């Protein structure tokens, strides 16, 4: 039953229609997001220091 | 963008400093010149009056 449900869901999602878009792979989203926060903090503090000067 | 603003304001300050430095000095001898001149005039007048 689970295999039948899985294959039918594959058929349904293949038949499905969506507006065009670009998506990055699900496995690596977390790490890249973490480095993005790190870059966020570094650039924020740098800009704040420059503005203060 | 902000880095360039920092650089150019630094240039501004670096150029402005000598002008104030010169102006303060000039005023400094000008005032003393006036005071010494008035003192000398008073002294010469007094000595001339005394001798007369």
């Amino acid at each position: 039953h689970l295999n039948f449900l899985k294959k039918r869901l594959l058929q349904q999602c293949e038949t499905l229609k969506v507006p065009p878009k670009k998506m990055e792979d699900l496995t690596n989203v977390s790490s890249l997001l973490n480095m993005e926060r790190a870059r966020d903090k570094a650039n924020e503090e740098g800009l704040a220091l420059l503005q203060e000067e | 963008k902000k880095r360039q603003r920092m650089i150019e304001v630094q240039d501004e300050l670096l150029r402005l400093e000598p002008q104030l430095k010169q102006l303060q000095t000039k005023y400094d001898e000008l005032k003393e010149r006036k005071s010494s001149l008035r003192n000398a005039a008073y002294f010469l007048s007094n000595l001339k009056q005394l001798y007369q």
